[PDB]
RNA sequence: UAAGGUGAUAUGAACCGUUAUAACCGGCGAUUUCCGAAUGGGGAAACCCAGUGUGUUUCGACACACUAUCAUUAACUGAAUCCAUAGGUUAAUGAGGCGAACCGGGGGAACUGAAACAUCUAAGUACCCCGAGGAAAAGAAAUCAACCGAGAUUCCCCCAGUAGCGGCGAGCGAACGGGGAGCAGCCCAGAGCCUGAAUCAGUGUGUGUGUUAGUGGAAGCGUCUGGAAAGGCGCGCGAUACAGGGUGACAGCCCCGUACACAAAAAUGCACAUGCUGUGAGCUCGAUGAGUAGGGCGGGACACGUGGUAUCCUGUCUGAAUAUGGGGGGACCAUCCUCCAAGGCUAAAUACUCCUGACUGACCGAUAGUGAACCAGUACCGUGAGGGAAAGGCGAAAAGAAC
RNA sequence: CGAAGGUGUGCUGUGAGGCAUGCUGGAGGUAUCAGAAGUGCGAAUGCUGACAUAAGUAACGAUAAAGCGGGUGAAAAGCCCGCUCGCCGGAAGACCAAGGGUUCCUGUCCAACGUUAAUCGGGGCAGGGUGAGUCGACCCCUAAGGCGAGGCCGAAAGGCGUAGUCGAUGGGAAACAGGUUAAUAUUCCUGUACUUGGUGUUACUGCGAAGGGGGGACGGAGAAGGCUAUGUUGGCCGGGCG
RNA sequence: UACGGUGCUGAAGCAACAAAUGCCCUGCUUCCAGGAAAAGCCUCUAAGCAUCAGGUAACAUCAAAUCGUACCCCAAACCG
């Protein structure tokens, strides 16, 4: 019953990226989701001689709480809040404007 | 005659060593890691089955687990079973 | 243990209660005997340690109801 | 000086070891003591 | 594998722990060196002969 | 139930899964080493050593089962001793051990108070011991009352710090009666007559209601400040949902929930219903609990310390009547009233919380609150019983500082 | 557009106090009028924590003793190597039991630990190391003693004890020499033995116990005699001619 | 020659004397204070067994498990 899934389209709502858009890599179990190109971290990655890392600052994303991000509604061209309901007996999301199921 | 199922289960790995390097070419013998409840007779069919190769002897000695601290929380390895397994001679074992 | 088996008697306890009336704790102990009932059904002599009442008790009842109760107690003899 | 601690593991566990307690009726209830504590050693018995 | 070595017999499983065991001794041998390199499958076979153990305990004697 | 998983420190590795046996949650199962009542014998707990039987053997040996003690019952056996009995051997069933408090019983202090102290008090308290249940205990008048009557037990409020008890000191302290909670009565001491008739127990089934996973669940944008908006200022919208929590600062409308609406393949509680098993129901005529009541002596219990002391219990010695009879009505007697001991059973109101769920607090906020917010009954101390700590907070996010 | 708290300043009240504000702080605080208190600390040889003081003072744990060269190293009185010196030698050497439990060996590290430094260590970290038919235990056997079916006794708990069953510190089969590892050896290797059980053939034929007997099986002191361990000297062999 | 070592080769390997608190000796002598137990081991028969079982004798074969074994141990490792 998860409302954010992996391979759909959001946008941020708050924060420091408070309207870009992007597709989430990966949700994690504590309740963060890493959207692609987004909440982005730069980290002095330290060298390891083993493992063969030469070691810089790498740019990467940062996880961002699920509650900071909804669904982009594609066809308004804004955020929906995402509704469940029963479709042929299967539980599908759909959004809470217009009514529409999210596929 | 020891079971089949069981003779799977008493040998655990080969220990390596320069001790173990040292009596494999002077000796002729092997050591292994074994289960602990395994005895003399147990490794002696094990590896006559389970390796294919004469076996003369086995001598057994039950290692003592050392006692570690990993950061400050003291703690203390198992306790395991070596056997000093002597083939017959001609016999080869990798 | 001071019983008595057919009466199931046991030592109390009790004070001893001076002229000042100083009371320290003592026992009333039974008049425990062992004795040799002769059984006239069963034809033999069957020990019981048993007080002087239960003694007056086998003599009104007779032995062969108090055996009776014994058993129906569960208690050996 | 001779202290007045003088170890011998056979003299250890026959006083104060597990079957020692055990075998009392004090002792048990010595056992029930410790472990409504919640003792990690609940005798001296290795 | 629940399904398919329900459908077999009882000298067919006991032929079949028999095999996996070879295969967990010989996984443990490679894994005693630096052989092994698919850590997974000492997993696999462990629960695999786990599976045979409880069906031998339902058809037979249950 | 699911798009994400392989518990935590704790990354990584190798993998699994994405429309359904990946994972996760619940029900019933399976496995369940060794020690421990430990139960095959032993033992310095987590070890040592067997016996018997049925199986396997590549004859080297393996695997499995059983074997404690006691009680009861049954079988068989069986002395001195003829029968017999004791004893013996099997078999079956049961018990054992643990656990916070509450309960009943067997034992039972002292410090203390008395301005000392011995009677007394503390107090049938602490403690020890035994036994039991979800409650136990008590319980269906040989009870009160006062010439009117009440109608088992337990509990609460009164009566009343009264009447009394007491080196008449310190203290101890009712009952009758009244108001409530709750209410329920039965059976054996025995025969018949009618025969399965009441009720209860056990075991099924069926239905309802829970419990053990879950499902749906409303409605917000703009702008300003700011690292970040949930804040400010605008303008809306939901509400049987403004309980609560989280989200980069304070969110009804971002998230999780909440109100409300539902949901169980399987297991299970409780109700009903009913089947079966066992149980007797009703009527009649009887019968009506003896080493007992009472007494002597010594103690104990009753608020009642032997006092003028009734009543209750019994260690000891005795010892009735027994319904035309007996017990009680606070020495005792008479009259009158009331009741029927020496056989039992019984729900409710009552007591408690190791434990589970939900919620609450003019309760605490890290020297507080549990000893313990943290790997705490740990470290440490002690031969041992036992004692027993200290120690919370980077940030919104490790972006935990490449070079 | 900066709360509590912290730290200043200014002002104000008769006092406990109050108000405003700078800086720090970075998220709570709370008028008024009522209500309730774990409501105010300098003392209790108070309790807990932190920090002073004496004071960079006493001391640095046997008066067996050091000196130098070389090495390693960021650095050497202390480590390693070498040559001298000194000390123990019925121990300050060697082997165990008890007890400890990895302190053993090797690599690596020097913060803390070591009464100084430390490259060193019984310190940290990682790896390695303990091999048995004969050693020891287990096991067979019992002592003192413990437990103890039944039993006897006891308010309960329990006490004592029979048959038994435990319990060594004593009784009971057998392995030595040489070699070897960084670290184990009567355990490994080489050589040469030994003991007790199984089964199996062959010859032989009174076997059989929970019973009977023997043996095991036992003190103190003293006296010699025979030896050996071991030592000294000679011989012998090798080296030496200062 | 990693200066630690490792490999190879190897003479003589006798006698006398002294000598224990060790061994014969669990002896011997002597004294009074009068000096464990049980099994292994040896032997005797009981019921039993009757040409079978068992007994010892030789030979062959098999088995001898499990646990301990490092290190200090008059000490820097044990009790202080
Ligand atoms: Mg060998
Ligand atoms: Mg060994
Ligand atoms: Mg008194
Ligand atoms: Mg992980
Ligand atoms: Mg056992
Ligand atoms: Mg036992
Ligand atoms: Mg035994
Ligand atoms: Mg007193
Ligand atoms: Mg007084
Ligand atoms: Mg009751
Ligand atoms: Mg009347
Ligand atoms: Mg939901
Ligand atoms: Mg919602
Ligand atoms: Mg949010
Ligand atoms: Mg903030
Ligand atoms: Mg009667
Ligand atoms: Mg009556
Ligand atoms: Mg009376
Ligand atoms: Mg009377
Ligand atoms: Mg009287
Ligand atoms: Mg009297
Ligand atoms: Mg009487
Ligand atoms: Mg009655
Ligand atoms: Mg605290
Ligand atoms: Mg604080
Ligand atoms: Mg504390
Ligand atoms: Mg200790
Ligand atoms: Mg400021
Ligand atoms: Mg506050
Ligand atoms: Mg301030
Ligand atoms: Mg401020
Ligand atoms: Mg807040
Ligand atoms: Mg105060
Ligand atoms: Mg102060
Ligand atoms: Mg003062
Ligand atoms: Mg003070
Ligand atoms: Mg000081
Ligand atoms: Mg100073
Ligand atoms: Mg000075
Ligand atoms: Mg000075
Ligand atoms: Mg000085
Ligand atoms: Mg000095
Ligand atoms: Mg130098
Ligand atoms: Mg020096
Ligand atoms: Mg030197
Ligand atoms: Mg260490
Ligand atoms: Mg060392
Ligand atoms: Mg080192
Ligand atoms: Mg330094
Ligand atoms: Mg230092
Ligand atoms: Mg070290
Ligand atoms: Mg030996
Ligand atoms: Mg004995
Ligand atoms: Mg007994
Ligand atoms: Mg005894
Ligand atoms: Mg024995
Ligand atoms: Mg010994
Ligand atoms: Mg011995
Ligand atoms: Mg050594
Ligand atoms: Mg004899
Ligand atoms: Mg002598
Ligand atoms: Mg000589
Ligand atoms: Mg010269
Ligand atoms: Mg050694
Ligand atoms: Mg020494
Ligand atoms: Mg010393």
């Amino acid at each position: 019953a998860a409302k954010i899934r992996r391979d759909d389209e959001v946008i941020v709502l708050t924060g420091k990226d408070k309207g870009k858009r992007g597709k989430v890599k990966n949700v994690l179990s504590s309740g963060k989701v890493i959207v692609e190109g987004i909440n982005l971290v730069k980290k002095h990655q330290k060298p390891v001689p083993a493992l063969n890392q030469p070691g810089g600052i790498v740019e990467k994303e940062a996880a961002i709480q699920v509650s900071n991000v909804a669904i982009f509604n594609a066809a308004t061209g804004k955020a929906d809040r995402v509704g469940f309901r029963f479709e042929d007996g299967k539980k599908v999301r759909f959004f809470k404007s217009n009514s529409e199921t999210i596929k | 005659m020891i079971r089949e199922e069981r003779l799977l289960k008493v040998l655990r790995a080969p220990h390596v060593s320069e001790k173990a390097s040292t009596a494999m070419e002077k000796s002729n013998t092997i050591v292994l890691k074994v289960a602990k409840d395994a005895t003399k007779a147990e490794i002696k069919a094990a590896v006559q089955k389970l390796f294919e190769v004469e076996v003369e002897v086995v001598n057994t000695l039950v290692v003592k687990g050392k006692v570690k601290r990993h950061g400050q929380r003291i703690g203390r390895r198992s306790d395991w079973k070596k056997a000093y397994v002597t083939l017959k001679e001609g016999q080869n074992l990798d | 243990s001071r019983v008595c088996q057919v009466t199931g008697k046991r030592p109390v306890t009790g004070n001893n209660r001076s002229h000042a009336l100083n009371a320290t704790k003592r026992r009333f102990l039974p008049n425990l005997h062992s004795h040799r009932f002769w059984v006239e059904s069963e034809k033999r002599f069957v020990t019981l340690r048993v007080s002087a009442k239960g003694m007056r008790v086998i003599d009104k009842k007779g032995i062969d109801t108090v055996l009776a109760e014994l058993r129906a107690r569960g208690e050996k003899y | 000086m001779k202290r007045t601690f003088q170890p011998s593991v056979l003299k250890r566990n026959r006083s104060h070891g597990f079957r020692a307690r055990m075998a009392t009726k004090n002792g048990r209830q010595v056992l029930a003591r410790r472990r409504a504590k919640g003792r990690a050693r609940l005798t001296v018995s290795k | 594998k629940a399904k398919e070595l329900r459908e077999k017999s009882v000298e067919e499983l006991n032929t079949e722990l028999l095999n996996l065991l070879r295969e967990q001794f010989n996984l443990r041998m490679q894994a005693a060196s630096g052989q092994l390199q698919q850590s997974h499958l000492l997993k696999q076979v462990r629960r695999d002969v786990a599976r045979v153990k409880t069906l031998l305990n339902e058809k037979a004697g249950a």
